[PDB]
């Protein structure tokens, strides 16, 4: 106990909105080799992820909660339900790491944790 | 009345602190004033960007030459 | 229990309201952000609320009359003091130097200090606290909300007394930074633009049927003894009309909607006659020729003289002519639009003696005249304001837009639109 | 001497227009202060007051030194006040606070005047959320302001960078009262 | 032939697609030369050899100037040229000073102005249903200010 | 219901007193016992607060925009697109905002014949039947919007970690301050993409939010 951490043990039960998050912040450092992202660009890269599957009736059920708590009466969000939430409920834990610029689609964004870990903990 | 009751005098008037804006303003606002006589030199060909008409007219600047090397 | 008032656009946001907060202050949480935009009637609609529930007890902040923190701390401490012996004359007291807190820490232990006299309270009671605007504080920081969401804990748990605020905010990019401390909140949108005539013209009724200048022009023409409805119907109609021709320009504002009516009401007045008063159409008709231009403003051709104007003609040339051309287009044998780049002395004095007019070597007035630009603040410096006039790293560029320019140019019949070329 | 003679004679002038004009203005609204700009103003024209007993005439002069920031600006002008409330009257927070305790702790009721030295050079979201602060101060009812802007020149260059809802605060009652020496000679 | 006064016009036109062409400061256009206001001249008569009339009108120039210059909803050009009529109706009901004009007026104007459109009753009261959609658009649009 | 939206809470939120700031209006606002059963049963006042809670973080902002606000939003996002860094000065928003009311009128039919009845001096010539909002006016409006945060300065610091690195930026005298109004260069915070995704198709803008 004195040896082990628990940001595996953690990250294995953040919302599922954070693991969607991480798994596509991880999806964006391999793409662009970048281990640097641009937060609108995640944003954009959640959207793909989202639609890269069919219009599958669970995907359906996917976009509808994620971009509004049901109720078809409120509805079209810009960026996904509680994602500035989200956001802030990682940085603050430390995983997350980001500069301060009131400019929202702009400012970088990069992991303390290893990718390795990281990505060991999506695999579980 | 009408006298000269103190005699300044500035060498290098494009000093590296009285060429201060804030200096300057302030050195017009004083030559503004009468029973002073107010004497200097300078250094900088570029005096004249130092004064606006504001300031020309605190100073009323009379300008003569001197070289002697 | 407590009496919900009612608002004509503000039914969700009063039933919440009143359920986040109440009597007691076992159920009432311990702070709470009305956010929303400035126009929405917030510091309106929390007053008819308390107008409406007076048993309670609250106090009414101003943060932007205030400036900083060390301010807002003093008031607190002030406006605590003097609301409990006033809410209460009988309990003898010992003031605390409200003038002594400079700290946050300092704050909690005078709160602490002045609540443990009042011990003698017959019951637990709270105190609502408002900050109005904790948004716009002119020295806003990162830490600075969670530093006044906690004040709630420091304090004692069981003093007869609670302290609960009432933050005020705007910009949601700014709730946004605390939402993880999942702090109940309202939120305020903004108005649809039918609903802003609605609250508009209930609101200035009482503004415009007796206004002072309706009013006269009443006897100053055939009097037409009428009710109080004519007055009612023409003034609505006025609104509506007002709102629905500047809306795209001003937006769902109520504000600059409350500028733009005193600015046209009295000349739509002046612009009245003794038929049109039963007829908005001609009335319309015959003022239109304000209805469509805001008018707001209260090219000049600047004092400024020849070797004046030639001097800013030509430190104008290098927004788009960097040195590389210059000594070529101007030898003696698009950037239009974006922010100019920077000039550098001796440049400006050899385009101006290149396009001046051999003529001209003297250059007392062209230095004067360029210490009168750089007081006009139309060719200033990217340097500081004291040193510009040495020769150190220092550079100059124009703050004028095109057309001064080409009012310059054409009043001085020198053409510019050979220099660019593209 | 006639140099002189004429030099009073345009001060005299000068003074007495913008006295005049400094007041009689009874605009029903009485909820913004007016305002005086001053076209191609020297910013040297010195400034009087009526004296106007039961009610201090405080007059309130800002250069763009004087204003780094909106607190310290604030700040400054409180502390001239006070003092000049000090000198017509013979412990206090340099804030509006100042303001409405004002009659309280001197009595008669107050009336300031701005005087804006040289505005071109002073940073104009400055200014803007100055006057925007001061705007607070009409809640007190014993208080009226008034501004007096020294344009170097360019009314459409003060129009050009401050917030057009507050220009629409200013444009209540403005006078585009000009202080030009050369003025069709 | 050019007879009709359109001539004048056809100047005049030529003008506003010079000065709508900005290049650079008062450079000359890429796109439009005199040429292109013999084309002018060239489209107006081809224009009227289809139609099968001498004499241009002024119409036609129109729409040669706007054929030369390019580069609910329902079908775009019906809105668009419900929209022109009915302005231009209104216009002249503000310039002959009469008293007012009503939607339902519109209507029957269109009643008026559109016979020729023929097919069924049916498609009257369809075309009427469009014409109440086109004019409350307006409304939501930002065209014509309403009244009362 | 409330298992689903319960459900909705845990799968983004994952948060209990997020849920519990839900619940509380809904239990407090009733009156009668009967009311407040139907609502926990329906649990609709949860959908209601989603939205208000929601109402207006960019999207609502976006919706509650007038015509002439749209069009500089919409022309301004189409400059930042065209060049690479996004910087686009109000100049150039105002330039494209122009051309694009240049096209409007453009594809509009522009019938202006002149002749008449004899001496009828009807059939006037309206044809550009926009009313182009001059450079003096729309100031205006985009002080609106910078206020309404769809902008932002080039690179500004939002608020610094505390009041003392916040205290030592106040002091600097910046010099965007000597820039004029109409060349600070804004960068964009709602991206022409997305803006395409939101702006409801009846607008008679719309066409311009795809290039
Ligand atoms: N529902 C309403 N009924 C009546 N008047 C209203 C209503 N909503 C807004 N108003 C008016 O609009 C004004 C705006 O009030 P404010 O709360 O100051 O606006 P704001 O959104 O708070 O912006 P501020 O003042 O900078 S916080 C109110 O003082 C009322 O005069």
């Amino acid at each position: 106990e004195t040896l082990n951490s628990h940001v595996i043990t953690f990250m294995t039960r953040l919302s599922f909105t954070a693991k969607l998050f991480i798994y596509a912040l991880l999806n964006l450092m391999k793409k662009n080799g970048s281990q640097e992202q641009e937060l609108g660009d995640i944003v954009d890269e959640i959207k793909l992820l989202i639609e890269v599957n069919g219009s599958n009736k669970f995907v359906m059920e996917i976009a509808k909660t994620l971009f509004q708590q049901g109720s078809d009466n409120i509805s079209e969000q810009l960026r996904i339900i509680s994602w500035d939430f989200v956001l802030n409920q990682l940085l603050d834990a430390g995983i997350l790491f980001k500069q301060t610029m009131k400019n929202d689609r702009i400012c970088c964004v990069k992991l303390n944790i290893s990718v390795e870990e990281a990505k060991r903990a999506m695999n579980e | 009345p009408l006298d000269i009751k103190l005699i300044l005098v500035v060498h290098n008037l494009d000093g590296p602190s009285i060429r201060k804006n804030t200096f300057q303003t302030m050195l017009s606002f004083l030559s503004v004033i009468r029973q002073i006589a107010i004497v200097a030199s300078t250094d900088h060909i570029y005096a004249p960007l130092l004064w606006d008409n504001m300031k020309a007219q605190n100073y009323n600047f009379v300008f003569h030459d001197i070289s002697n090397f | 229990n407590v009496t919900t008032p009612e608002v004509a656009f503000r039914e969700y946001q009063t039933n919440c309201l009143a359920s986040y907060i109440s009597a007691d202050p076992d159920i009432t949480p311990s702070n709470l952000i009305l956010q929303g935009y400035s126009g929405t009637g917030k510091t309106y609609t929390l007053k008819k609320y308390f107008n409406a529930n007076p048993n309670l007890h609250a106090v009414w902040l101003e943060p932007v009359e205030l400036v900083s923190w060390k301010p807002l701390l003093q008031a607190i401490a002030r406006t605590v003091q003097y609301k409990l012996k006033t809410l209460y004359p009988n309990i003898p007291t010992t003031d605390y130097d409200p003038l002594q807190v400079e700290e946050p820490f300092l704050l909690v232990k005078t709160l602490h200090n002045i609540f443990v006299q009042y011990e003698s309270l017959q019951e637990k009671t709270c105190l609502f606290l408002i900050l109005d605007g904790f948004d716009s504080l002119q020295d806003l920081d990162a830490a600075l909300f969670n530093k006044y969401i906690k004040l709630n804990e420091l304090l004692p748990k069981d003093s007869k007394i609670n302290i609960k605020f009432i933050y005020t905010m705007l910009e949601t990019s700014f709730l946004q930074r605390y939402s993880t401390h999942c702090i109940p909140t309202v939120m305020f949108p903004r108005y649809n633009v039918d609903e802003v005539s609605t609250i508009l013209v209930m609101s200035r009724c009482g503004e415009l049927m007796e206004d002072s200048c309706l009013r006269k022009r009443i006897i100053e023409e055939q009097i037409t003894d009428c009710t109080d409805d004519q007055f009612q119907n023409v003034a609505a109609n006025f609104i509506h009309l007002i709102v629905q021709a500047f809306h795209s320009y001003t937006g769902n504002d109520i504000f600059a909607l409350n500028d733009l009516i005193d600015f046209k009401w009295p000349k739509y007045v002046s612009r009245i006659t003794k038929e049109n008063i039963f007829e908005p159409l001609a009335l319309y008709k015959s003022a239109i020729k304000l209805f469509l231009s805001t008018d707001d403003n209260l090219s000049q051709t600047y004092d400024l003289s020849i070797i004046s104007k030639y001097l800013l003609i030509a430190s104008y040339i290098c927004s788009y002519l960097e040195p590389r051309y210059d000594a070529s287009i101007f030898s003696r044998k698009n950037p239009r639009y974006l922010q100019p780049s920077l000039f550098a002395i001796e440049r400006l004095l050899a385009i101006f003696q290149a396009i001046f007019p051999s003529l001209m070597k003297a250059n007392i007035e062209v230095f004067q005249n360029l210490s009168e630009l750089h007081t006009l603040k139309l060719i200033a410096t990217t340097m500081n304001k004291n040193i510009d006039y040495l020769s150190p790293k220092v550079r100059w560029k124009v703050n004028v837009p095109w057309e001064i320019i080409k009012e310059i140019s054409e009043s001085v019949h020198f053409n510019i639109s050979d220099y660019f070329s593209d | 001497d006639q140099v002189d003679h004429i030099i009073d004679n345009i001060e005299a002038d000068l003074k007495a227009e913008i006295s005049d004009l400094l007041y009689s203005e009874t605009t029903q609204k009485r909820r913004c202060f007016n305002t005086i700009f001053l076209l191609g103003s020297d910013s040297t024209t010195k400034i009087e007051l009526k004296d106007e007993s039961s009610r201090y005439n405080v007059l309130i002069e800002l250069t763009p030194k004087e204003s780094p920031n909106v607190r310290m600006m604030l700040r400054r002008s409180m502390y001239k006040l006070y003092s000049a409330a000090d000198a017509e009257e013979h412990d206090v927070s340099y804030d509006l606070s100042l303001v409405e305790n004002f009659k309280r702790l001197f009595g008669k009721d107050l009336a300031m005047v701005f005087n804006f030295k040289d505005v071109d050079s002073i940073n104009f979201n400055t200014l803007d959320n100055f006057i925007i602060l001061l705007k607070s101060a009409f809640k007190y009812d014993h208080v009226k302001i008034s501004l007096i802007f020294n344009i170097n020149t360019n009314l459409s260059n003060i129009e050009k960078n401050l917030r057009q809802s507050t220009i629409r605060l200013l444009k209540r009652n403005y006078h585009k009262l000009d202080v030009s020496s050369n003025k069709g000679f | 032939i050019l007879t009709k006064e359109a001539r004048s016009y056809l100047v005049e036109k030529y003008k506003e697609l010079r000065k709508d062409d900005a290049q650079g400061f008062s450079r000359s256009s890429y796109r439009i030369t005199v040429r292109q206001l013999e084309s002018m001249i060239r489209l107006s008569e081809a224009i009227a050899r289809a139609n099968c009339v001498d004499e241009i009108t002024p119409s036609f120039i129109a729409e040669a100037y706007d054929l030369l210059r390019q580069s609910t909803t329902v079908t775009y050009d019906k809105y668009v040229s419900m929209m022109n009529m009915i302005v231009r109706k209104i216009a002249e009901v503000d310039r002959e000073g009469a008293e007012e004009l009503t939607a339902v007026d519109i209507v029957d104007w269109y009643l008026l102005q559109k016979e020729n459109d023929l097919g069924s009753l049916a498609e009257y009261w369809e075309e009427r249903r469009l014409a109440f959609k086109v004019i409350k658009r307006l409304v939501k649009d930002r065209i014509l200010m309403e009244i009362h | 219901n409330l298992n689903r939206h319960i459900r909705m809470n845990f799968e983004t939120f994952r948060s209990l007193p997020t849920l519990k700031n839900s619940i509380i209006p809904l239990v407090a606002t009733s009156k009668n016992f009967g009311s407040l059963c139907t609502a926990i049963k329906s649990c609709s006042f949860l959908d209601i607060y989603n939205k208000n809670q929601l109402s207006n973080n960019l999207t609502g902002r976006l919706q509650s925009l007038s015509d002439l606000e749209l069009a500089i939003l919409i022309s301004a996002a189409r400059v930042a697109l065209r060049a690479k860094d996004g910087s686009f000065n109000f100049n150039l928003a105002y330039a494209e905002y122009e051309k694009m009311i240049k096209a409007i009128n453009s594809r509009i039919p522009t019938v202006a014949p002149t002749t008449n009845v004899g001496t009828g001096q009807s059939t006037f010539s309206i044809d550009n039947t926009i009313k182009l909002w001059l450079k003096k006016d729309v100031k205006n409006v985009w002080e609106n919007l910078v206020q309404l945060d769809f902008f932002t300065e080039k690179s500004a610091v939002g608020l610094r970690d505390n009041a003392t690195a916040a205290f030592y930026a106040s002091n600097y005298q910046f010099q965007g301050t000597m820039i004029p109004f109409d060349l600070r260069s804004y960068q964009m915070q709602i991206i022409l993409q997305e803006l395409r995704r939101i702006i409801p198709k009846s607008n008679m803008y719309y066409s311009w939010t795809q290039l």
